[PDB]
DNA sequence: TCTCGTGCCTGGTGTCTTTAATCC
DNA sequence: GGATTACACCCAAGACACCAGGCACGAGA
RNA sequence: GCCUGGUGUCUUGGGU
């Protein structure tokens, strides 16, 4: 490389923020009572609002 | 109708009503209570 | 065998006094 | 001297009526 | 032999 790198030890944290953990998707799926309109929440097979 | 005000179940065999659904049956109670009023025992300060 | 006491279940019903800026 | 206003979306863990009266059952005399 | 329902109201802690 044309360049030379800084390089080095650096201690790092694994943080609790993992992908699957947050990604999420919906077709069709379980509705409210009250609305008919889809549930809230990742845990509940939920909708985006 | 109830799709206003629908019953949910807290614990699956165990279920509470809506908050409408108590307030109604206390209109109507409180409704009970003043036909039974004007047909005997009423001393004025009490149907106020 | 009868009576009394205690516990559980069901039904009905409340009360000692004790966060801050704006307009209309 | 009054209320109404006060970003958006999302995740997750953590909870639930009280008192009084009546009836039934068990224990003791 | 097809249909197929699992809660709410808050509070608190977080993410951009």
């Amino acid at each position: 490389l044309m360049a030379q790198v800084f390089f080095g030890p650096t201690y790092y944290q694994r943080l609790r923020h993992m992908v699957d953990d947050k990604i999420h998707a919906r077709a069709r799926g379980p509705v409210q009572v009250l609305t008919r309109q889809p549930v809230e929440g990742r845990s509940r097979d939920g909708g985006l609002r | 109708p109830p799709q206003v005000r629908p019953s949910i179940a807290m614990d699956e065999t165990t279920q509470g009503q809506d908050d409408l659904t108590h307030k109604l049956s206390d209109i109507l109670k409180a409704n009970i209570n003043v036909q039974k009023l004007e047909m005997d025992g009423s001393p004025q300060h009490i149907i106020n």
